[PDB]
């Protein structure tokens, strides 16, 4: 019970770098800071909690009754439905050396620029894939039309080719067949197309795929290396 | 789908200036035409039929008029053309082609589709085939909200249709601030009446000295007084020509389609006031209402075709914790370079309602598990806007790592909770999230099913279960001294102030008292348990007899903090009573970005907008245009499509006027696309020649040719000045674009309408931005403070795509020291910008343009320093020629911005700045002109920091927008420095005045340098 010693107690630090200390952990992991005076910081309930302990007449409270006279003699009674804390967290864990972590920081932005690569390739080839589903939906409705088309000719032409060949005009219905045949070979060309599409389709999914995997492999090796880069402080510029 | 690009043919940006379009006659014969890039479908089906001729079965077609054109779009849907003035080009075909058929079914419903398919982006058949039933109800319901605006609209037939066009555009009171009461002559104004006399326009004036608080009608009986006094007429003859003729006319703003037709004070008008303030001479036109109310369509309002034993229990009954099966995973992209599990929680909006459990963690290249999870949390302690939120995750214990997160609603849109087998299509997690869940995401299942799909089954009881009605929860609802200072000083406390376990226990306590200070509210609810039936039904009870708050305070009441829908209702409550039409179109950026929070489709909140936006069409076209920019994110697509679908199909005639804009847009996206991909790199030479080229054909020139501006649609956009386009240096290629006023008297107002088109950057920065400095300037103007502050236009229309208001007779300090003054060729220094100031206003001209110039300088000094967007530099401060100060370009700023630095920012432009506020004056440091502008700046900083709460609740509401300097409530922190909210309202100040000094200071030492903006010191 000191006024200092560092071992669950920083400065007034903000509120961005307390809810990162217990973010993700049990009922515990608390620190001591202080308020508009002293502040405690519990978890419970699956949330982030705050108390305000009032240090009035020199001594100390959470409740209506004042019952205590100290900062740390305070803790004791409530550590061991009022739930209790369980593990502190320290101010000792990962000779005038910051240029080793340089490293650390060096290999951040070695994995940012890598992944961002890799996440401009995963955009990139999401909107294509994307496009090209579309694209095969856009010549299967051009194939619906162009054979809605075939029905209109065999439709209409009977009864002009069931005339010309009571006539003996050969050379007029070679006219409308040599047309036909035009449409069913545009139909095929189509049909081809999208066929090759099909193929560019499932041949980038893969390749998606692959972009993924890396990147969820390179993605852990981010987050840990962000705690690697810590800096201390009231140290100016550097590099 | 939405086509991705704005081009013509599929892949293809522009169409070759001849085109082979092989044509499927309708006899079944298919020939090829070599059309024209730019023709219509009218001439294309003539010298179809023409060429059709010569191929066989041409004695089966029939007349031209008979048929109509049918092919494939971009968006993979069957179009029929039934405007045949579409040119080829302006189809956004698929493939080119062309199919000739004879219409079938109804040809209004048909064309109704295609426009309303149009103005959303997607077309309206994609709607129809989703079987999800909220849609499909939502769908069906929302038609009664466009249903009761559109009865609204033909209430009072003629009249109230022309308020719904063109409402009122009036100040939210009529109070007049103590300076601008003694701008005016006494109580009254000068005020100048325009007629017509022939079609051949020419004008007569009537000019009229009238007390500002008459309204539109009394104006018009003093000019019709002061023609009738020089005619032969007696007493009783005046008196009738005025009685009889009063309310036979109308007036509307010279030079826009601004009308006065509600009886407001004149004064209260926007415009009027404007005038006051400036000290300008307003211009009003005298129109008669038969000749308005002639363009009014009278449009209808049709309904469409989508409009047409079993055992149940309740959740306050069932006894049990809360239980989820997690079956299995369909696949997970992993390289067997690595286990994987499954982490879960249930949440109340951002807030976890209990302890987050996992799953057993399996193969890598095995995912299943099928084990009940057991959360630590009891059923009926459930509120309504309870979900859950959950992801696959990966480890290296040693490295946790999310790959596929998703959340549902525990409870339906029908009040029923989830019970069985669901298979959910997960989500990618986006760039920037670390966090193994993505509680505050969308909720929903992905409508890409070709993800991850995690199917889980849920407990299955005897019946059915719905959460209980509110009279069920008052029964469970239903079972002092003096500790006022307290609740008093937290409630006025800034909502981003902790609020510690011993006040939200204290609020909890003394919450029955709290109604007396409503206040107070948004704290109380921070300080409640949700997840205890007991807690939750007593705040149930509060709110619905909660007395009515300010609408800005119940704004807050929308933003990611209250989930709870009775906490919503009761703010859309608020604001549907207290809100005002002109803080609602203040509001709507901030409004229409709160409903993406809201867990339904169906809710309170949009039937209030729609509503509002059906009833005022200055609310529906931004709150068209809001929506529709935002359609390019999957994540809101739906919902907003949805929304979309339901103005446009009860909008009426402005529909048309959308289309119009839209098409302009699509021109100008698919234009510039162009010079910044395949002309990329091109000199500005070649790219000015295809710009000069390319606009003068006549597919743009019809396009982008009389209609309205996104920015303002009172401001009507005629023929283009080619002359003065150009395309801008930047390397994003902007456009810059003039047009022609076509208004009768464009004389008197706007001359030219210049507009930036930009494509590239995001200009959701700005937007907000220019909002808050409007906000700012109003603030200090009611306070009777006369900061003039210049917002602007903006407005962004898609994924970094927007335009922006051009400012006439505006230069930036960098363009202002290039001119010289034949002082040698470039050479200048601080003393400039003064001298060119005095040389383009000379005279007595001279004094009150310097004023200007300090009035709009302490402003912005005052605001950008609050917002952190300070540290501007020459490039980015620009002068009017009257000599008003603004900023420009925010966006370019926040692009270019760890935490360790900034503790000193030299702001080099101080010094010119002093030598224009007091003429002259080697040693201008102290001057009694010097001391006018910092009192200014002191009135004014502490009158933002009095309203505080309100840019803060600004700030929050837009977090739901992805924008990155908007994530976290820690970045909206940084305004608690500059204001010093925990600091003495006296040591504000005192904190203020030093800041200051040392921007001063730093700026006398520092070597600015010109171009790169790197100081030397
Ligand atoms: C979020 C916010 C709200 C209110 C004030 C500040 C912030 C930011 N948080 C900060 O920590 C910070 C720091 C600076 N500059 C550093 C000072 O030394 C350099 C500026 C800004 N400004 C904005 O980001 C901002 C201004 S209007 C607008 C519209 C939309 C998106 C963002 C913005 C903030
Ligand atoms: C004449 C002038 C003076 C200043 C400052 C340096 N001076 C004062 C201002 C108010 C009251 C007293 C003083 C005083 O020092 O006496 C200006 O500051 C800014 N910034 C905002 C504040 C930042 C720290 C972010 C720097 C950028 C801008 C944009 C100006 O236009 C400006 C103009
Ligand atoms: C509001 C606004 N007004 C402008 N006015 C002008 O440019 N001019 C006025 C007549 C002479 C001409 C000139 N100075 O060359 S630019 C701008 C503005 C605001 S954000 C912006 C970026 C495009 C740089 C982002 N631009």
């Amino acid at each position: 019970m000191s006024l200092q010693d560092a071992e669950w107690y920083w400065g007034d630090i903000s509120r961005e770098e307390v809810n990162e200390k217990l973010r993700d952990t049990a009922d515990g992991t608390f620190l001591v800071r202080d308020a508009s005076d002293y502040t405690l910081t519990l978890r419970k309930g699956g949330n982030n909690k705050l108390i305000k302990i009032f240090h009035r007449d020199g001594k100390y409270g959470f409740s209506d009754p004042l019952t205590f006279s100290s900062v740390v003699e305070l803790i004791n009674h409530y550590r061991n439905l009022d739930v209790k804390l369980l593990y502190p967290v320290s101010k000792y864990q990962q000779e005038a050396v910051g240029k080793k972590l340089h490293e650390y920081n060096t290999q951040f932005q070695e994995k940012s620029r890598e992944y961002d690569r890799l996440y401009e390739e995963y955009t990139r080839t999401s909107q294509e894939i994307q496009m090209k589903r579309t694209a095969i939906e856009a010549f299967n409705e051009t194939i619906k039309i162009f054979e809605e088309q075939c029905q209109t000719q065999e439709r209409y032409s009977k009864e002009y080719i069931e005339k010309f060949k009571r006539e003996g005009n050969e050379k007029e219905i070679q006219r409308i067949m040599h047309n036909y045949d035009k449409l069913k070979s545009r139909i095929s060309e189509i049909i081809d197309s999208r066929r090759r599409l099909e193929e560019d389709l499932k041949k980038q999914a893969a390749e998606y795929r692959e972009i993924d995997k890396r990147m969820n492999s390179i993605k852990p090796d981010l987050i840990q290396l962000r705690k690697t880069r810590d800096q201390y402080l009231m140290w100016l510029t550097q590099k | 789908p939405p086509r991705p690009s704005s081009g013509e043919l599929w892949g293809i940006h522009l169409m070759p200036p001849r085109i082979l379009v092989e044509c499927l006659l309708p006899n079944g014969m298919i020939v090829t035409l070599e059309c024209l890039r730019e023709a219509t479908l009218i001439t294309i089906k003539h010298e179809l039929f023409k060429e059709a001729r010569k191929y066989p079965l041409h004695q089966l077609l029939q007349d031209e008029s008979s048929y109509i054109f049918v092919s494939v779009t971009q968006e993979a849907e069957r179009e029929e053309f039934f405007d045949e003035t579409r040119r080829l080009c302006d189809l956004r075909l698929f493939q080119p082609f062309l199919k000739v058929i004879e219409p079938v079914g109804n040809r209004e419903e048909k064309i109704l589709n295609r426009e309303i398919g149009f103005a959303i982006g997607m077309p309206v058949c994609e709607f129809d085939m989703v079987k999800d039933p909220e849609v499909q109800d939502f769908r069906r319901n929302i038609l009664n909200v466009c249903k009761e605006a559109v009865d609204l609209r033909d209430l009072n037939s003629p009249h109230s249709r022309a308020m719904y066009v063109y409402p009122p555009n009036v100040e939210s009171s009529p109070e007049l601030p103590k300076h601008i009461y003694n701008k005016l002559d006494k109580g009254q104004i000068i005020v100048v009446i325009w007629v017509i006399v022939s079609p051949n326009n020419d004008k007569q004036k009537y000019t009229l000295k009238i007390n500002h608080d008459c309204v539109p009608e009394q104006v018009i009986a003093e000019a019709i007084r002061k023609k009738t006094r020089s005619m032969l007429l007696s007493s009783e003859q005046l008196k009738l020509c005025v009685l009889e003729y009063q309310g036979k006319y109308i007036l509307k703003v010279c030079g826009c389609d601004e009308y006065f037709l509600e009886k407001y004070p004149l004064s209260q008008y926007k415009y009027i006031r404007s005038c006051i303030m400036l000290g300008r001479m307003p211009n009003l036109m005298l129109m008669a209402k038969e000749s308005l109310y002639s363009q009014l369509p009278m449009d209808c309002f049709t309904m469409p075709s989508y409009s047409r034993e079993t055992s149940t229990k309740s959740l306050w009954v069932i006894n049990s914790a809360l239980r989820i099966k997690i079956l299995c995973a369909t696949y997970v992209n992993v390289n067997i370079r690595d286990k994987i599990y499954v982490r879960t929680g249930i949440y109340h909006g951002g807030e976890p309602l209990c302890d987050n459990v996992n799953t057993q963690r399996v193969p890598c290249s095995n995912p299943r598990w099928n084990e009940w999870l057991n959360y630590d949390i009891y059923i009926p302690d459930l509120p309504r806007a309870a979900r859950l939120c959950l992801s696959i995750c990966s480890v290296k214990k040693e490295e946790h790592c999310p790959l596929a997160w998703g959340n549902i609603n525990l409870f339906d849109y029908t009040d029923t909770l989830v019970s069985g087998k669901m298979a959910l299509n997960l989500w990618p997690v986006p760039h920037g999230l670390e966090d193994l869940l993505n509680p505050i995401g969308v909720t929903g299942s992905n409508p890409n099913k070709e993800t991850p799909c995690l199917e889980l089954e849920f407990d299955w009881f005897s019946s059915v279960v719905k959460f209980p009605d509110m009279s069920v929860i008052e029964e469970h609802a239903n079972w002092r001294e003096n500790d006022k200072e307290q609740l008093k000083a937290i409630s006025t406390r800034d909502p981003l102030s902790e609020i510690t376990e011993q006040e939200k226990d204290f609020l909890w306590s003394h919450r029955h008292y709290c109604v007396t200070i409503p206040e107070i509210l948004p704290k109380l609810l921070l300080s409640v348990k949700w997840n205890s039936r007991d807690e939750v039904a007593q705040m149930y009870c509060l709110v619905k007899d909660w007395p009515p708050i300010k609408p800005e305070q119940a704004m807050e009441l929308l933003d990611c903090n209250y989930p709870d829908p009775m906490v919503r209702g009761f703010a859309v409550r608020c604001l549907e009573k207290y809100l005002t039409d002109d803080k609602l179109s203040q509001y709507l950026i901030q409004l229409v970005q709160v409903l993406k929070y809201e867990q339904y489709l169906d809710n309170l909140l949009v039937r209030f907008l729609l509503k509002k936006a059906l009833t005022n069409q200055r609310i529906g076209h931004f709150f068209f245009w809001h929506l529709k920019s935002e359609m390019h994110n999957k994540t809101v697509s739906q919902r907003f499509g949805l929304l979309l679908e339901s103005y446009c199909r009860a909008c009426g005639m402005y529909l048309k006027h959308l289309n119009r804009q839209v098409e302009a847009m699509e021109k100008l996206i698919n234009l510039t696309d162009i010079l910044k991909q395949e002309k990329k790199d091109e000199t500005q030479k070649v790219q000015m020649k295809f710009l000069v080229e390319q606009m003068r054909r006549p597919d743009f020139m019809d396009a982008l040719q009389g209609f309205l501006s996104p920015l303002n649609p009172a401001h009507q956009l005629g023929n283009l000045r080619l002359e003065e386009c150009r395309i801008m240096s930047s390397a994003k290629r902007p456009l810059w674009l003039n047009w022609e006023n076509p208004d009768i008297m464009s004389e008197l107002l706007f001359q030219n309408n210049e507009i930036i088109f930009k494509n590239g950057d995001d200009l959701r920065q700005d937007m907000l931005t220019l909002q808050i400095i409007r906000i700012m300037e109003n603030i200090w103007q009611n306070q009777g403070l006369d900061l003039r502050m210049l917002p602007y236009g903006c407005l962004s229309i898609g994924d970094c795509v927007g335009l922006i208001e051009v400012v006439r007779n505006s230069h930036t300090i960098m363009q202002i020291q290039c001119k010289g003054g034949l002082k040698g060729a470039l050479q200048f220094n601080s003393h400039t910008l003064h001298q060119w100031l005095k040389d383009k206003n000379k005279g007595e001209i001279y004094d009150a343009a310097i004023d200007l110039f300090t009035r709009s300088c302490a402003g912005y000094c005052v605001a950008t320093f609050i917002l952190g967007i300070g540290d501007r530099h020459n490039s980015n401060i620009m002068v009017k020629d009257d000599g008003q100060l603004f900023h420009i370009d925010f966006g370019h700023f926040l692009d270019h911005k760890f935490g360790y630095k900034r503790e000193r920012v030299p702001f080099v432009l101080t010094q010119d700045f002093l030598i224009v506020i007091s003429k002259g004056a080697q040693e201008c440091t102290k001057t009694r002109e010097f001391e006018r502008f910092q009192e200014m700046c002191y009135k004014a900083y502490l009158a933002i920091r009095q309203h505080a709460n309100l840019f803060i609740n600004l700030f929050s509401m837009m977090l739901g927008s992805g924008m990155p300097e908007l994530q976290s409530f820690d970045d909206i922190a940084y305004i608690r420095k500059t204001l010093a909210l925990d600091k003495t309202e006296q040591e504000a100040l005192e904190y203020f005045m030093k800041q200051m000094n040392d921007a001063r200071h730093g700026g006398w030492t520092t070597k600015m340098d010109w171009i790169f903006h790197t100081i030397k010191q």
